[PDB]
RNA sequence: GCUUGAGUCUCGUAGAGGGGGGUAGAAUUCCAGGUGUAGCGGUGAAAUGCGUAGAGAUCUGGAGGAAUACCGGUGGCGAAGGCGGCCCCCUGGACGAAGACUGACGCUCAGGUGCGAAAGCGUGGGGAGCAAACAGGAUUAGAUACCCUGGUAGUCCACGCCGUAAACGAUGUCGACUUGGAGGUUGUGCCCUUGAGGCGUGGCUUCCGGAGCUAACGCGUUAAGUCGACCGCCUGGGGAGUA
RNA sequence: GUUUAUUAAAAACACAGCACUGUGCAAACACGAAAGUGGACGUAUACGGUGUGACGCCUGCCCGGUGCCGGAAGGUUAAUU
């Protein structure tokens, strides 16, 4: 991630661009991913759980929006 | 190929042979032969200078062209034949002008292949060019230490030299031993590895096999008396000494190289 | 002595310690300061505050060079990732560009095994 | 698989006409044409097991087709094998 | 006898030899009954990343149709020619002659 | 169909740091994304596109 | 005899299918040198360890190995195991379009043969990272562990052997039949200007559900529903997949 | 297979195999005041030294001591001045 700051740009907005540009690239998330080895079985299992959660989340949300609570 | 002998008798159970059907079954090239006599480890004083040498089968030396100065004349490999004088085989080549010579057989060479020597030769195995014109990172064998002196490196059965760097007038070579050495770019080298890479897989199998090739038995220093060897004797099997050579020099670790002349060319030692 | 006007600041943010170093555009180190050596040990150095203090000590270590322009190089995660950079404002230092240089391998080397805590 | 031009020769050489492609003779000849051609492939690609699995299918199909010809017409079967130089 | 797409970058100091190399390479294929379907000299261009401490390279395009051996034997020449760096070849099913 | 030499269009599907934008964002079809990726990787090798912003 | 099962041919399509070779970038480690100075690293805390013989940090150059970020997706391919940079050579299979051809050539399969993760073994290489064993420092009543700093085999390549996994969908293979809804992926016909459209027709695939089935949980056109062909296997627990 | 010719033929020596270590070629090493010679008309799949001793399953822990290897900032230290 690269950000170029001019002479007239106040630091507050310039600083936030780093927090919004680098974080968008996922540097803080990618680095944590390679800190320790997730064994290939773990990768498939966690990805499988995420996929189930992603699909189940929409199913759960869609049904709830059509169901009254009070 | 490697063949394991069937255990039809002791001394034949453990014998492993290297059989090359491509080798010529007939007599060698007579005009390129000469007589070399066994010395038995004796120098001009008659004293045993090096031990464990003696006997063995009679051998006839064959002039092997280690220089390869025939430039611009293509040659064809007539045949591959056994060489008793070295681990590698020798390929008989015929220059189209009518001259025959012996060269070390590269890895993939076979009868009828095209080989050329010179500065403008193609980049193929068996071709000899100065390392100035040879691309870096290419495997070569039979490298000369000095221009025009003849190859002296990577001559064994499966040995080879890797050209790693080329800086100015010197080329740094990764020798088979693992040490890096500097040689002039004008020295010649032969592309490709040396043939008969299976020479290391053979097993002599029996004591007589070593004797056939002129290797006399080696006697341990422990079994010696104190007068003969520093390891000496002792009632029973006693050692109680730092291992040394029969002339008292410490062995098993002691560095021995003391050549201050050419340590400039040794960029890095083997280990 | 050299009186360089433009410099380069390297932030080696890490989960344990934060190292702040100031170097010219050519990468020749001028001065450095670290959280561990700033009176913080153990859990103390790990906090973001230790990162900002280390930045302050870095400014004094290079005030004799009289540098004005700075390049903030940031590597690795840690609470000192953002605290240290903001500390340069307390010193009034001027910067020209900010970039992320955290190593991101394309697989390759074997990462160490997980810790069964 | 097999070159289109090479396939054309076999269908005409072994088939009744240039349009009869389903005849048991052309199928056996076509399978034999590919089977022997793969000797060079497996001469040096010895561990290429996955494609060898397809080769054994060709061998099995050829065996099945030949047995069918034997039950239908023995005389016609004999001519096919001698011309193709198989069943050794 | 298939369609091929060849791209090769040469040392900028050798920008004066590129017309010569094109003729030699084109001659080799045409001698084997091949034919060139597209030729384009892209000029010196800025490199995305440095190669061997070098930042500018001369780009050319060469889409050809020739037998296996001539390209195979052409690859080996590409290897030892120090002027050319990082050449690529590709397989295509139909000849293409576009400006691109 | 997508050509690696069609370099003008490639930045529309890569970020500043050289990331390849996922299909979920760009909305490209699955088939085109596969060939698009091959084109991008092909261009990067020829130094036409950068692998990353650091070199 | 016949053409609907099965198969052949022509034209195309997608794909980490496989084997061989080459090459590219990021990163770690190591080596050399420059800037620079007292810490670095690590943990819940700490120590062992590394460092004034100049570490760590930072820059330049070089050597070498291994794996391919983003793309990337209950996405794709393969009989299974399994297979992810890019490029070339050799090659298996699947699928669609219409047309032609052969004319039951089919299904299953004891024994048999082949393939078969990881670990392991044999020989010869290679070895950056990681890491059984091992060593030390912690923790604890003890700690032959969990944690930390090091670290060998191994992990990699060539060829052979081993033939075992929760080798799982805990569900043998083939064929027919039986209400649906929402997606993914890959072909194809038609309507076409009212397209980042509209209606059909195939392959593979994910999720939820009807009848029915089931001890229940659940399965549910990809059946664990309704049938047919063939094979494998089970007969209380332990002893024992042991002698 | 070898050995105390002339009281010991053996479990001793050798042995193929294995391992460590030295050696980049004017190689190490060895015989020579030296020239030179062998190793070798060989070139690390080579050669020397050492221990073990086919093959099979294996070869654990300790570097304080002695030796060897590497570094060497510092202390001490010869001729010379
Ligand atoms: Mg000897
Ligand atoms: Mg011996
Ligand atoms: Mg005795
Ligand atoms: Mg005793
Ligand atoms: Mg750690
Ligand atoms: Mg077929
Ligand atoms: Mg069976
Ligand atoms: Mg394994
Ligand atoms: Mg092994
Ligand atoms: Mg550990
Ligand atoms: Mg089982
Ligand atoms: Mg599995
Ligand atoms: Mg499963
Ligand atoms: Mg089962
Ligand atoms: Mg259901
Ligand atoms: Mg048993
Ligand atoms: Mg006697
Ligand atoms: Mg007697
Ligand atoms: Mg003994
Ligand atoms: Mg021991």
């Amino acid at each position: 991630p690269v950000i170029k700051v001019r002479e007239n740009e106040p630091f507050d907005v310039a600083l936030r661009r780093f927090k919004r540009s680098c974080e968008k690239a996922g540097v803080l998330a990618e680095v944590r991913r390679r800190e320790f080895y997730e064994k290939p079985t773990t990768e498939r299992k966690r990805a499988k759980a995420s996929a189930v959660k992603r699909h189940a989340k929409k199913l759960a949300r869609e049904n709830a929006r059509r169901t009254r609570l009070y | 190929a490697v063949v394991k002998c069937k255990p039809t008798s002791p001394g034949r159970r453990h014998v492993v042979k290297v059989v090359n059907p491509e080798l010529h079954k007939g007599k060698p090239f007579a005009p390129l032969l000469e007589k070399n006599s066994k010395s038995g480890g004796r120098n001009n004083n008659g004293r045993i200078t090096t031990r464990h040498i003696g006997g063995g089968h009679k051998q006839a030396y064959r002039i092997v062209d280690f220089k390869r100065n025939k430039d611009g004349i293509p040659a064809v490999v007539e045949r591959l034949e056994y060489d008793p004088n070295r681990s590698a085989n020798i390929a008989l080549v015929l220059y189209k002008d009518g001259e025959r010579r012996y060269i070390l057989a590269p890895k993939g060479l076979k009868a009828g292949d095209q080989i050329q020597s010179g500065v403008d030769a193609a980049i193929k195995p068996g071709n000899t060019l100065p390392m100035r014109n040879i691309p870096v990172g290419s495997t070569v064998h039979n490298v000369e230490m000095k221009p025009g002196k003849g190859g002296q490196l990577a001559r064994s059965a499966g040995t080879y030299v890797q050209i790693v760097a080329r800086d100015g007038a010197y080329v740094t070579l990764r020798l088979r031993s693992g040490e890096m050495r500097k040689v002039e770019a004008d020295c010649r080298a032969t592309l490709g590895e040396v043939g008969n890479a299976e020479h290391m897989l053979r097993v002599l199998g029996k004591a007589g096999a070593a004797r056939w090739r002129g290797v006399r038995p080696t006697v341990r220093g422990t079994a010696m008396n104190p007068v003969d060897h520093p390891h000496g004797g002792g009632e029973g099997r006693n050692f109680g000494k730092h291992p040394v050579t029969p002339w008292g020099v410490q062995t098993k670790g002691k560095k021995t190289r003391s050549n201050k002349r050419t340590d400039k060319f040794i960029v890095r030692r083997r280990s | 002595r050299k009186q360089v006007s433009d410099g380069v600041a390297h932030i080696h943010a890490s989960f344990n310690n934060t190292i702040v170093t100031i170097t010219d555009r050519q990468g020749n180190a001028l001065g450095w300061a670290t959280a561990g050596g700033s009176g913080f040990r153990g859990s103390r150095k790990s906090t973001p505050f230790a990162a900002q203090v280390a930045a302050e000590r870095c400014a004094d270590a290079v005030k004799e060079y009289g540098i004005k322009n700075l390049e903030v190089m940031v590597k690795g995660p840690g609470p000192g990732r953002e605290s240290t950079i903001r500390a340069l404002n307390a010193a009034g230092f001027r910067i020209t560009n900010i970039t992320d240089v955290t190593p991101i391998p394309h697989n390759g080397c074997r990462p160490p095994k997980k810790r069964r805590v | 698989s097999l070159s289109t031009e090479a396939t054309a020769k076999i269908v005409s050489e072994f088939g009744r006409d240039a349009n009869d492609t389903g005849s048991t003779e052309v199928q056996v000849a076509l399978l034999t044409a590919q089977i022997n051609h793969l000797q060079g492939h497996f001469a040096e690609h010895k561990k290429d097991h996955h494609s060898r699995r397809g080769l054994l299918r060709m061998v099995s199909q050829r065996r099945k087709l030949l047995d069918y010809l034997k039950r239908k017409d023995v005389a016609r079967y004999t001519q096919l094998i001698e011309r193709l130089g198989l069943r050794r | 006898m298939r369609h091929y797409e060849i791209v090769f970058m040469v040392h900028p100091d050798q920008s004066e030899q590129v017309p010569g190399m094109i003729e030699r390479y084109t001659a080799a294929i045409t001698g084997a009954e091949g034919k060139i379907h597209r030729l384009e000299d892209w000029g010196r261009r800025q490199l995305a990343y440095p190669i061997n401490k070098l930042h500018k390279a001369h780009y050319v395009l060469m889409n050809v149709e020739a037998p296996q051996e001539v390209i195979d034997e052409l690859e080996t020449t590409f290897r030892f020619n120090d002027a050319v760096i990082r050449s690529m070849v590709m397989r295509t099913k139909h000849a293409v002659t576009e400006a691109s | 169909e997508i050509d690696y030499k069609d370099i003008a269009t490639l930045k529309n599907y890569i970020t500043e740091s050289g990331k390849i934008v996922p299909s979920r964002i760009t909305g490209t079809r699955a088939k085109y994304q596969r060939q698009l990726a091959r084109a991008i990787k092909r261009a990067r090798y020829l130094s036409l596109l950068p692998y990353t912003d650091r070199h």
